[PDB]
């Protein structure tokens, strides 16, 4: 966060020093506890594919990892709204 | 009444359905329905019958008109909703079940199916809001950027919005001699089409050869605008007249080389059918680095015109079969003897495995006149011969191998009797490198390798 | 969406998980 908000330092050169992301889960949480149930019925269903990739930007974002794409995370949240409002296909 | 033999015939129906003779109960159920529209609990346990019989539309119809005429009948929503979930439909039968609740909220059967139901629909809305389509967007935007038209046409060519006439292909050509560029928005017009057809073109491609057609190669050919010259001397024209096969290394070791690919994907959407473009080794992304055309790209053009090419080389044909009696290869098949196209086809032309692994081993094995398998000092780690070039032959029924990849000090390659063929078609690679190259004439009715020699290049 | 950080990420995540417990039937 720091490095790349300097003024005068080039960080193209950041591939040898910037670290790489290692994703640790809850054993015992529920939401993980559940996934091993959704995931054992199908490998490939797209529903636990799309919690993978929201639960991963969820712990980014409270890492300090910013998202670079912000606005898909936010679309998210408020198609999230449409199904807490009751309108989640516009009816 | 006729109805109460009816009604009669339904109580032995009803012995006889809990026994599996449905037939008997649904001939019965169709005299009742046939003078009585009104004997609601009973169309009920048809509108039942008929979802264990998976008659859906029947007992659906039932229901709903009986609920139509009998608003207050409860355990026909119940039925109704039932036959949804069965057909797999959650809101309509979400709607039943709250107007069987609303209607008779006494009956927890019907309260704890509603429920199950809502929550099972949570499910499938929650999936509808975090869900997306699985790849990077990236390319996509060349589209965008096209369809902005930051600016339109240009000196040298006079591009149509698809299919560029063969005048326009040979015109593009010719300011190529003048060594002039496309404007940005009609080089991103040809390639983003391009890239399309070849993501829709068949996953790996096996094609058989027709009889009269005669047989025009490259091997590696390292982008040069006087080779285009020299191959239009060799041979005619492509032109939907020859099958033209670019077997080669051309993107790279030579200052022309994204001119080489821009003409040879014109021609390939102008004739698709028997124009076959495999990727060299030295098409793939960082072979782009090493001999500099990522950086070479880069200064003709903005980066993402590179990423676009890199992109259209993970889309590019990998191996082909000819007629079922040649492998046109850049190198050769991986691993053991088992190893098809059919096997290879299974693995989508949007990859690359690692420098020494499965494609990669069959861009770039190598020969030997050593009989055996083997593995190479260049660094795929691979490299095959006779014996076994023989035995993929016969397990995948062809008959010699076409081979494109290996340098010459002249010419081409026959060797253990002419089984396998090589074809070399860079006669200068750079000033360090100045040889003969080879070309070759085959015919798609009668095969054996007959050959060609190409003298002398200038810059 | 605008460029401002939380002044507490962990509580944000924590409602956007008292949500997902409902995306995932949990509780
Ligand atoms: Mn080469
Ligand atoms: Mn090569």
């Amino acid at each position: 966060r720091i490095m790349k908000a300097q003024a005068l330092r080039d960080n193209s050169t950041m591939g040898y020093m910037m670290a790489k992301k290692h994703l640790e889960i809850n054993p015992d949480h529920p939401i993980v506890e559940t996934l091993r149930q959704k995931a054992e019925a199908d490998k490939n269903d797209k529903a636990v594919k799309d919690l993978v990739v929201l639960l991963f930007e969820t712990a980014l974002l409270s890492s300090g990892f910013s998202l670079e794409d912000p606005q898909t995370h936010s679309n998210r949240i408020y198609r999230m709204i449409k199904l807490g409002l009751g309108i989640d296909e516009d009816e | 009444g006729a109805l109460k033999r009816a009604e009669e015939l339904k109580t032995q129906a009803n012995d006889y359905f809990k026994a599996k003779d449905y037939e008997n109960a649904i001939k019965f159920y169709s005299q009742a329905i046939e003078l009585n529209p009104s004997n609601a609990i009973y169309y009920g346990n048809r509108s039942l019958a008929y979802l264990r019989t998976e008659c859906y539309g029947y007992a659906l119809g039932d229901a709903t008109r009986a609920i139509e005429l009998d608003k207050k009948y409860i355990k026909g929503y119940y039925r109704r909703a039932a036959s949804n979930m069965a057909l797999g439909k959650f809101r309509a039968a979400l709607r039943d079940y709250e107007t069987v609740v609303k209607v008779k909220p006494h009956d927890k059967d019907a309260k704890m199916k509603y429920q199950e139901c809502n929550k099972i629909v949570k499910q499938k809305a929650f999936e509808r809001a975090i869900a997306g389509d699985e790849h990077k967007r990236s390319v996509v935007d060349s589209l965008d950027i096209e369809s902005m038209t930051i600016e339109d046409e240009y000196s040298g060519p006079k591009l149509e919005d698809g299919k560029v006439t063969i005048s326009f292909m040979k015109e593009l050509m010719q300011w190529y001699k003048d060594q002039k560029k496309l404007h940005r928005k009609c080089a991103y017009q040809i390639l983003v089409q391009v890239k399309e057809v070849l993501s829709k073109l068949s996953t790996l491609v096996e094609t058989t050869l027709k009889e009269t057609e005669k047989i025009t190669v490259c091997g590696d050919t390292h982008g040069q605008f006087y080779d285009l010259l020299n191959i239009f001397e060799l041979n005619g024209l492509p032109s939907e007249t020859n099958p033209y096969i670019f077997n080669g290394d051309f993107v790279d070791r030579g200052s022309f080389s994204v001119e080489v690919i821009l003409t040879l994907f014109g021609f390939k959407l102008l004739y698709p059918d028997h124009f076959h473009l495999l990727r060299g080794n030295a098409e793939t992304d960082n072979m782009n680095q090493i001999y500099g055309f990522e950086g070479e790209v880069k200064a003709k053009y903005t980066a993402q015109m590179y990423e676009l090419f890199s992109e259209v080389f993970e889309w590019l044909p990998l191996a082909q079969c000819i007629n079922g009696k040649v492998l046109i290869m850049h190198g050769g098949l991986f691993s053991e003897d088992g190893v098809t196209l059919d096997d290879i086809r299974k693995i989508e032309r949007n990859r690359q495995p690692p420098d020494s692994g499965p494609m990669c081993d069959l861009l770039w094995s190598d020969p030997q006149p050593q009989n055996g398998r083997s593995i190479s000092k260049r660094g795929v780690s691979c490299q095959f011969g006779p014996d076994v070039t023989k035995a993929f032959l016969e397990e995948n029924n062809l008959d010699y191998i076409i081979r494109s990849h290996e340098v010459k000090a002249e010419g081409y390659e026959v060797a253990h009797g002419g089984r396998c063929v090589t074809v070399f078609s860079a006669p200068n690679y750079c000033d360090q490198m100045g040889n003969k190259a080879s070309y070759i004439h085959l015919q798609g009715s009668d095969l054996r390798p007959q050959f060609h020699q190409f003298t002398a290049v200038p810059h």
